[PDB]
């Protein structure tokens, strides 16, 4: 009668839980297998409640997994102690529960997970992957079936130790990109299985090595980028960035004719959660090729670097960087707190990285912006302007930004005293920037403090 | 949805002080007394525009969520914070900052001197007007 | 059922966050003692604004392993999550991508916030530069301190948002409830004025701290 208290672990009374978690830890004490076999037996039916069942499986998975390294490996060596037929029993019901639930986080996909961590390296779960791939690749599955399915094998992948499934890692591949294909009818499949890629990237390196099979993750990759579905969108946004982390020296084939487009129609899309990855990507760009930069400059030294394949994709691509940027730095409102994550603050991070990062190339492009949009009417524009300004002070060499004294101080002054507070709020950021670079910038420090306690009082 | 027309209750009543401040408050039940935050805010006394009750009420700041509330009666005189002059600290029989009557010890500073000066004189006015509404 | 309460939950990890978060807005004060959490203890808050009363059934989950006790159990039919790391501490933020799978493998697209405690104590750990988690997986950030009330009510301000469905929402002042007067026997009172003066001579050693 586990029913009664995994129910009332859903109830805010500290009792209640209190008495729950005791009987729990009374009964896994008592008899561990026997309160397996219980759990998943309370599991596997699916007449029970929605909470019976979601605490019976987390109570499974809590009983095999464990933050800490040596918990968790304790637990499987615990597991593996446990007697052949219930291990054999609680398996099969664990399987069997696949596909039986109707809410979308499967539960029982943790439990699959857990037991293959545990049992996977020392081959005792021989029909678990074979079982898994013909379940994803029938076509009389049901759509449950396929979400739970692909769930499991997207944790096995991100859990287990990469080199205990290399032999299956080409079916593993095989069925998650089948799930992610076109042809798949069901949104909520194509988002599962786009998070199990996302999940078993680190796991696929020796894929990624062959070409054939990285060009075909490539390919359907950014197949899936262009789904009507948002979530997909965004899955598949964030599935490009970990690439683009991972395997930057792989991308040369790829960036220019697939990626660019892609990632240039995000960035210019009304969809905050697709601009803020479109964004994302070329700032993990930059990012990248910044340690890359450092990585060159560290071994000038050495003679020949290990690993420097950077071929300045920000660089070549900062003319049209810039304008979209610029662009995306007017969309803003009075009532929204400055301090909220929408595409600005992201666009100002990923110029203020452009500017870093390519250093005294960025003001071409960004200067005709700030001289037309410096005083145009729109409180907005002026914003952006100030805001772009005030970014690209840092990388550039200051004596190339010799022009600030001529006509941007007269200007940020006025717009210190802007009626528009949040203009006025950013032209203090700019300023006390400019407090910072104006040490620099000075010919003599005749005139530094005075001008910068005028400046930290303006 | 539900939010109708949201009313703060102050009207029908003169607000007579409001200033900000930060204020304290004792922790009688725990096993050592000393003083424990409550809140920053503005502290305003109300005086109700016929009934003649004058009551104390400060909220919180950038949460506006009440942290004293209680009346003003005459037994509340004597005790000040002499030692300092940043500082003033009264007893009050029923609070209902939790919509529970509690008793509760309080301390409040002002910025130095002045704030506090003015305070505690309108204050001893609000309590004199308090006794003499009571007295008849 | 007027009102709409939310099953929050914090996660953080150990030590370095929740216990004073939540304690600072359900009363008002500091913890500076570290009493670590022996279970799940659940405060209800209550927060006023426009659109009406809104409460969290705030769940705190503890941060140590061993005082875990049902790990992800707590996690089930949550509506909103917040995930905390102290930013005096690099290993906090190390962590912050585990407790954001354990919150999605078992809850299903809830709305989460990343935020960094302890940012008023100087000498930060943890460069705002060095945040890049939250751009990964479009998560809200923000910079909170407990001891300095610093945007300590920027994550439920988000979280109301999120969960109402209107992104003009504000804080509103509470109502305030004229309190009952009562009166004791002049015993309790004179006891009340022997812990009056007991307070007003402890006093001063409260404004020498501040
Ligand atoms: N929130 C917060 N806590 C601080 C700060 N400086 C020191 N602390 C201490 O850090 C401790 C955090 O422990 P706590 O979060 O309650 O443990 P937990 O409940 O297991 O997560 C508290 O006891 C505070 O005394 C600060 O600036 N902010
Ligand atoms: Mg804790």
């Amino acid at each position: 009668e586990l029913i009664t208290i995994l129910e009332k672990t859903v109830s805010p009374d500290r009792l209640e839980l209190e008495a729950a978690q005791k009987f729990l830890e009374r009964a896994a004490v008592e008899n561990l297998p026997t309160f397996l076999v219980e759990l998943s037996r309370v599991l596997a039916n699916p007449g029970n409640s929605q909470v019976a069942r979601v605490a019976a499986g987390l109570q499974i998975k809590n009983s095999l997994t464990s933050k800490d390294p040596d918990i968790k490996a304790q637990y499987q060596q615990r597991w593996l102690a446990i007697d052949a037929n219930a291990r054999r029993e609680v398996k099969n019901y664990v399987l069997q529960t696949l596909g039986t639930e109707t809410y979308r986080p499967s539960s029982a996909s943790q439990c699959v997970a857990g037991i293959a961590c545990a049992e996977i390296p020392v081959n005792q779960w021989p029909e678990l992957i074979p079982q898994l791939v013909a379940n994803v690749t029938n076509p009389n599955s049901t759509e449950h079936m396929k979400e739970s399915t692909l769930e499991a094998i997207g944790y096995i992948c991100q859990d287990i130790d990469p080199e205990q499934l290399q032999d299956k890692s080409n079916e593993i591949l095989t069925a998650i990109i089948q799930g992610m294909r076109k042809e798949e009818p069901s949104n909520n499949v194509k988002l599962a299985a786009t998070n199990a890629l996302l999940n078993s990237l680190e796991f696929t390196k020796a894929n990624f090595d062959k070409e054939s099979e990285r060009h075909f993750i490539m390919q359907v990759v950014c197949e899936a980028t262009q789904c009507p579905d948002t979530r997909v969108r965004v899955a598949a946004l964030q599935n490009l960035v970990k690439i683009m982390s991972l395997y930057y020296q792989y991308m040369e084939t790829y960036m220019g004719p697939a990626l660019f487009a892609i990632t240039i129609e995000a960035m210019k899309s009304d969809i905050d959660e697709v601009a803020l990855q479109g964004i994302e990507f070329w700032s993990n760009v930059c990012d990248e090729e910044m340690d890359l930069a450092i990585e060159a400059s560290e071994a000038a030294e050495q003679g020949r670097p290990p690993e420097h394949t950077s071929k300045f994709y920000a660089k070549g691509a900062l003319q049209y960087l810039v304008p979209i940027l610029t662009q995306t730095l007017t969309k803003q409102d009075e009532n929204d707190d400055d301090d909220d994550w929408n595409p600005c603050k992201a666009a100002g991070v990923c110029l203020m990285l452009l500017a870093t990062c390519c250093e005294d190339d960025i003001v071409p492009h960004v200067l005709p912006f700030i001289k037309e949009h410096i005083k145009n009417p729109d409180w907005r524009y002026r914003d952006a302007a100030v805001m772009a300004f005030g970014c690209i002070l840092e990388g550039p060499e200051p004596s190339q930004l010799k022009p600030l004294v001529i006509q941007a101080m007269p200007t940020l002054i006025e717009l210190m005293k802007d009626p528009s507070v949040v203009v006025r709020d950013t032209a203090a950021w700019t300023v006390g920037r400019i407090c910072e670079l104006l040490p620099e910038a000075a010919i003599n420090d005749v005139y530094l403090a005075p001008l910068l306690q005028c400046l930290i009082e303006g | 949805p539900d939010e109708q027309e949201i009313a703060t209750l102050e009207e029908d009543e003169e607000e007579l002080f409001c200033n900000r401040a930060k204020l304290f408050r004792f922790a009688s039940e725990n096993d050592l007394p000393e003083w424990k935050e409550r809140g920053t805010g503005d502290v305003k006394l109300l005086k109700h525009k016929e009934k003649g009750a004058i009551r104390l009420l400060m909220r919180r700041d950038k949460t506006l969520k009440i942290c004293a509330n209680h009346y003003i009666t005459p037994m509340m005189e004597l005790k000040p914070n002499a030692g300092s002059d940043r500082a003033w600290v009264w007893n009050t029989h029923a609070d209902f900052a939790d919509e529970c009557p509690k008793p509760e010890l309080l301390a409040i500073r002002f910025l130095n001197a002045e704030n506090a000066q003015k305070f505690k004189t309108k204050f001893e006015e609000c309590r004199k007007e308090i006794e003499e509404r009571e007295k008849k | 059922a007027a009102q709409v309460q939310f099953k929050l939950v914090l996660v953080g990890d150990g030590g370095t966050g929740k216990t004073t978060f939540v304690k600072r807005h359900l009363t008002g004060e500091f913890e500076k003692k570290y009493v670590a959490t022996l279970g799940v203890e659940v405060h209800p808050l209550v927060f006023h604004t426009n659109r009406g009363p809104i409460k969290f059934n705030v769940w705190d989950t503890a941060g140590q392993e061993k005082f875990g006790g049902l790990r992800d159990g707590y996690y089930i039919q949550a509506q909103c999550a917040i995930i905390m790391f102290d930013v005096t501490s690099r290993v906090t933020y190390k962590n912050v991508p585990n407790w954001h799978r354990d919150l999605v493998r078992v809850c299903e697209n809830i709305p989460i916030v990343l935020c960094g405690n302890k940012v008023d104590i100087k000498d930060r750990k943890v460069k705002a530069k060095s945040i890049v988690f939250h751009r990964k997986k479009n998560l809200q950030y923000y910079d909170i301190s407990a001891k300095s009330n610093y945007n300590f009510e920027k994550p439920f301000l988000w979280l109301a948002r999120k969960l109402i469905g209107d992104p003009n929402l504000e804080f509103v002042a509470m109502p305030a409830l004229a309190p009952p007067e009562v009166v004791m026997d002049p015993a309790l009172a004179a006891q009340y004025e022997h812990d009056l003066e007991v307070a007003q001579t402890t006093a001063l050693p409260d404004e020498d701290a501040a």
